[PDB]
């Protein structure tokens, strides 16, 4: 026979409603809401920033649940951390606050302050959080800088598993049936076909960098989604970004390839983002890349929470 | 942002 | 500290598969197809003739993508110009078409029509490109008659860069793991000891020389691969061509010495062999060399690459 | 066209 599959064992927290203090709203409207506030577990004397969506129907429920399944079955520093449910109207989801948004975000609102090092490190950072997500088996078939979070210009995480799916211990694709997902990021493949794998994450994974290297420019901007199948077939891609040298435009292409199998694999991204991150403005040509910085309810108890390790 | 296939 | 790197901001193009005419196989065999087409960029009014390679694994992809690489990154008179890929099923480069192939072919084919005027030209054309590679810091690794274009008898250009490597700013040498490689073509120290440097590139630029000279012989014709590095080591080399004077010979001769910085530079060949030219039949006793001549979808638009230059 | 070392 062939391999077979171990128990998942993770822990999936409950959540008492009377220990959270929703501060102030972060954001609402195709995904319901999220709001800010602290967690505040009875006894130990511990404030946890944290980030409460409320996400009133079955399919509602039924779905944020199943991202709650996955969310509690992953650990890694580049993957959002799971806090707990609270089981009230509707299902809300806690997770580990992070202070500047999604990256998509953060990088349009400070074009002029991104340098080649922070760039380079998050392309690692992110190739890192896939690679673990790939050892888990896992796909998540919506990679992109919207779902990439910032806990500080130094530190990013990947986040939104809405859509993920856990694969079998041998299992090499995914077949989705249907309904909406976001095309000018997914590969040629899972668009005529439906079929997801770590390699299309892959692909997704080109287009998150090329948003990032053009400071937050929409993927084929202007173009209807519809029309994209087609000029993927024809062979186009995505342009060289402005500030990328041939090395980095060459490892965007190669996540592109037709062929799945012939495009890198994430540990071996980890590794050529790694090196060029030792020489940053030699890879990306960045004007007054020299003189780019970046920064960083009361501090007290405050522990943010990767330092609250609860089994 | 991208959506139906 | 020592010299650094600086970028490469080479542009790789990516052409659209619908743009392309392919009119005809060109040649197949151990390394794909190569076929001959037009592309027709839209807009613009301009077909160019050009050279389509549709060499569908995961090793050939990044091997051909390693190659492009190379080739987007050189641009020179003598060196052949990459117009772009293509991303269908497996990779395809397109290259300005060399109308009359191969040198090697080309001297076979009319050994009854090369003139000395021709050879010693084709010599400092040859030294230009490799001067030129060199100062990218670029070793080639396969330099041969087999890949060297004729775009017309009077204008010949270097290719086949699927071996080169790119040195670094001080690098001095390339050491190679293994694989195949053209044993007859390599210096002494490439067999013994897997290192190669622009001066190994100057000991198979004296053996294209002599293939030249030799009208399309056979190096060592006849003589086992695993034999030559005894040969060699023996001191014995390749035969003075019945065309050549004491003069050309001897500049192959240095080319083929042990102690690599003893070979000449392509800077002193371009220099020799341009003199040479000067006064051809004083260097290349060729008979009826008097008499030697060579010649030279729709035209309309048809311009050749060489005149179609995107930044 | 000699290969192998
Ligand atoms: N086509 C689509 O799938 C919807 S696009 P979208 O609206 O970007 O994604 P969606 O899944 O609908 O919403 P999500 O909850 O992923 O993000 C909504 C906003 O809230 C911010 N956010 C999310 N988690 C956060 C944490 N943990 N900390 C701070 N801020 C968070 C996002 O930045 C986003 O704008
Ligand atoms: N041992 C080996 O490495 C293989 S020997 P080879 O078969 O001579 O070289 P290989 O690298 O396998 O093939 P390459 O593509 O270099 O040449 C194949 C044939 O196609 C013709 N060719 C190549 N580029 C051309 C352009 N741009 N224009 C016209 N014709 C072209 C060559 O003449 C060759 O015969
Ligand atoms: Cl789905
Ligand atoms: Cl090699």
């Amino acid at each position: 026979g062939a391999m077979g599959e171990a128990p998942n064992q993770a822990l999936l927290r409950i959540l008492k409603e009377t220990e959270f203090k929703k501060i102030k709203v972060l954001g609402s409207g195709a995904f319901g809401t999220v709001y800010k506030g602290l967690w505040i577990p009875e006894g130990e004397k511990v404030k946890i920033p944290v980030a409460i969506k409320e996400l009133t129907s079955p399919k509602a429920n039924k779905e944020i649940l199943d991202e709650a399944y996955v969310m509690a079955s992953v650990d890694n520093p580049h993957v959002c951390r799971l806090l707990g449910i609270c089981l009230t109207s509707t299902v809300q989801l806690i997770t580990q606050l992070m202070p500047f948004g999604c990256l998509l975000d953060y990088v349009r609102e400070h074009k002029d302050n991104i340098g080649s090092q922070y760039l380079l490190n998050w392309c690692v950072q992110i190739a890192k959080g896939m690679n673990y997500l790939e050892d888990r088996r896992l796909v998540h078939r919506d990679l992109a800088a919207r779902n990439v979070l910032v806990k500080t210009p130094q530190h990013v995480k990947i986040t939104d598993f809405g859509l993920a799916k856990l694969l079998g211990a041998e299992e090499k694709e995914y077949h989705a049936e249907g309904g909406k997902v976001p095309i000018k990021w997914m590969a040629l493949e899972s668009i005529l076909h439906r079929i997801y794998t770590h390699q299309s994450d892959v692909w997704s994974y080109g287009v998150t960098v090329w948003e990032l290297m053009t400071f937050g420019s929409k993927p084929y901007d202007g173009i209807p989604a519809s029309e994209i199948s087609s000029i993927l077939e024809k062979g186009e891609r995505l342009p060289q970004p402005p500030i990328c040298t041939i090395d980095v435009y060459m490892i965007m292409v190669k996540c592109w390839m037709i062929d799945a199998d012939s495009r890198p694999k994430f540990r071996e991204l980890i590794i050529e983002f790694s090196k060029m991150a030792r020489d940053p403005q030699r890879y990306l040509v960045i004007q007054g890349d020299e003189r780019m910085h970046l920064p960083s309810e009361d501090m007290d108890d405050v522990v943010d929470a990767d330092e609250y390790l609860i089994p | 942002e991208i959506y139906g296939e």
